């Protein structure tokens, strides 16, 4: 399965500088030409850049935007694209996406897209989270499900990941869209499980800020 | 630069229905030796990145059901989706590979009309741990219900109804087509622990009677 | 090779209920007695508890001050003994260790002692850690060798567990013991590595807090 | 209940050394019949659970030096350290098992005398993150020295002396017997930020010069 992975998004003050990694695996990465999409709610989707093959001196094309900023190149080796950000704006700010273009010479079209890593360009402070486990008012009392609840708390920027047993427990799960409030982020993630797991087992709230490099596991306790 | 147009915005629909979306282009996307159409649609799904859905303006990619057709030729093409169903949710955005730079259209965001759904609600008294730094965040989860519009409400010592709650909705489900949404009252500790019975209650315009969950200090 | 690995300390008030657990490798556990033993500033180390063979019917002795209280078991099929402890005192605060009887059924001495598991009977409430990044004023303005930090603040109770890269930084850590203030603890943890490892290569602080149940993974960047 | 003494508390002694250190019990931990005194002797380093060295009072556990020796009879007991080495740092505790319940002694606090060693310092600037909380705490590592007792000073826009400080050492060192100390000066985000130089010095009764660590705020 064609698979590409970005990583390297976080916070930079303008005029700062920011290298996004791309890693691809499931296809000859030698073979195709790559590129870099962003995505804004103020812009949309915005092509940034594209690079060719070895053959063809890795030749690059940019948007006029980031021209003379941004670099594109690629690692063969190691089946990689990068983004090379300098004197980042304000309107940088926004999730990138490698791409794979289609491998027919003359097919432009972005045939597989990464998941995307998120890219703030602010004078504001990185700000870790904290986080608080959600059980319910009592573990005896319950239904046939239950449901659990995980608040990540004062963080700047987004985003944070939640995810619940490492990602084991995925069905149930919704994670709510962070509300801005005093120039800090709070979201919360609710979990529904049968009433058999919980307390019988343990269920644990990762959650991981980027933008500061932390990781918080949180054991949901009666 | 090829500016690239899309109509509607938004369109809500139900299942089995049919869609059309227009994506227009500033100048001709064809390319007369070969007669073939530089442009292609992309699907993107709530939380997800976009997907190539269709290239060469009606070539379909690998995997995607043809029910979605992709047609139209020069300055004006269409995504017609013939009976569209749940998992269709989400923005479709066009883009002409015609010329660099490469541009894409603002997109149509497709939603989808479904039968009312009652939420699943759950309350939880301030996590202990956040009573130590000295705030008290009650938090209330509203899961899975439609339509979109649903009142929440709190009260605090049974029906003195409280408001500094922040309220925040899930996209709809991919899915089911539902909402959820969290329902969080932040006090400080002390103001928290003055009173005893905290209730969340969901309602939406009916005789049917709220869902009401609670529960009381004393428990401890 | 022999190993006991205990688990389930934490924070109880008095009158509570705890029960403690280990785990036992390297040997066959139905053989052998088990005992558990305790330790802490005021009484120094104190013989809890002993449980024999299943063709004993797991017979069971007690220290005075416990027994009524405390409750030892074992499950040979698990290789485990545990220890469940009720209506808890101040007292009842301290270090717990299993240990492994000798395998001669008159030599009663405790041949091999697990890492021991922290019990803190306290009316105060559980407080997560905050933890911060400690790096150099600069990463390019360097020595032969680079040392990095990290800030574990604001806690209750102890303890605390600091690693680097996940336990792989081993050598050159130095952990202070915690120094308690307003009734919340702190400490702080060094590592020295050669230069060429640090900016060079990732390092991370990694901290577990038993008793909120806690842990928070911290890069330590530029 | 056996009542089992120690002592000497603690003893301080150089790499090579003999130690002699004595247990003694309210009544007899011999069984005549067998002739064995039903002692143990376990050691435990620092950060370390006790392990069992010596059993029947003067047979040796399995990896146990022979340097150690157990030795004595009925209500008195002697554990000999023959020459000792580094890491032979750790209290030594003597337990009766003549009878249930069994009972230990309080200890003997074996400390290692060394050649004085400087520290290798290193300071810190407060944590960003740390100062988005409002408190900043400035830290200094001195590590991998001797004696125990240096004296640690902050200074405060150069050579003004500070004391809001809260200072920890560790254990001796087992392999090189050294001692490590953090002292860490918190002070709020503002007063941090109205001065410019952050020094910390070691120094230790001598007419060698302080190590000196210093920051400047000014190299942002």
């Amino acid at each position: 399965e064609v698979n590409l992975e970005e990583s390297g998004g976080g916070l930079v003050q303008p005029g700062g500088s920011m290298k996004l990694s791309c890693v691809a695996s499931g296809f000859t990465f030698s073979n195709y030409w790559m590129n870099w999409v962003r995505q804004s709610p103020e812009k949309g989707l915005e092509w940034v850049a594209d690079i060719r093959l070895k053959s063809n001196n890795y030749a690059t094309l940019y948007a006029e935007s980031v021209k003379g900023r941004f670099t594109i190149s690629r690692d063969d080796s190691k089946s990689s694209v990068y983004l090379q950000m300098n004197n980042l704006r304000a309107e940088d700010t926004g999730i990138y996406y490698c791409t794979r273009g289609a491998y027919y010479r003359y097919d432009y079209a972005m045939d597989y897209w990464g998941q995307g890593t998120s890219v703030t360009v602010s004078s504001a402070k990185t700000t870790p989270p904290s986080v608080y486990p959600l059980a319910p008012g009592s573990a005896a009392q319950t239904n046939s499900m239950v449901t659990l609840g995980c608040l990540v708390k004062g963080y700047f920027p987004e985003p944070v990941t939640v995810t619940w047993n490492s990602g084991s427990l995925s069905s149930g799960v919704h994670t709510f869209p962070a509300v801005l409030q005093s120039d800090l982020y709070t979201l919360s993630s609710s979990v529904t499980v049968p009433s058999s797991p919980r307390p019988s087992e343990t269920v644990t709230c990762n959650v991981a800020h980027p933008a500061s490099s932390t990781k918080v596991d949180k054991k949901i306790v009666p | 630069d090829i500016v690239m147009s899309q109509s509607p915005s938004s369109l809500a629909v139900s299942v089995g229905e049919k869609v059309t979306m227009t994506c227009k282009s500033s100048q001709s996307l064809l390319y007369s030796s070969n007669q073939m159409n530089y442009l292609a649609w992309y699907q993107q799904k709530p939380g997800q990145s976009p997907k190539l859905l269709i290239y060469w303006a009606s070539t379909r990619e690998s995997g995607v059901p043809d029910r979605f057709t992709g047609s139209g030729s020069g300055t004006d093409f269409t995504l017609t989706i013939s009976s569209v169903e749940a998992e269709d949710l989400a923005v479709y955005y066009c883009q002409q590979y015609h010329s660099y730079p490469f541009t894409f259209g603002s997109g149509t965001k497709l939603e989808i009309k479904r039968a009312d759904a009652a939420p699943t609600v759950s309350i939880f008294p301030p996590s202990s741990e956040q009573l130590t730094s000295g705030g008290a965040s009650v938090v209330c989860f509203l899961n899975n219900f439609y339509p979109k519009d649903i009142n929440v409400k709190w009260k605090i010592d049974g029906s003195e109804r409280q408001n500094g709650v922040l309220n925040s909705w899930t996209d709809q489900d991919s899915k089911d087509s539902t909402y959820s949404m969290s329902s969080t009252l932040t006090l400080t500790k002390d103001e928290y622990e003055r009173h005893n019975s905290y209730t969340c209650e969901a309602t939406h315009k009916t005789s049917t009677s709220p869902i009401v969950k609670s529960f009381n200090r004393n428990e401890c």
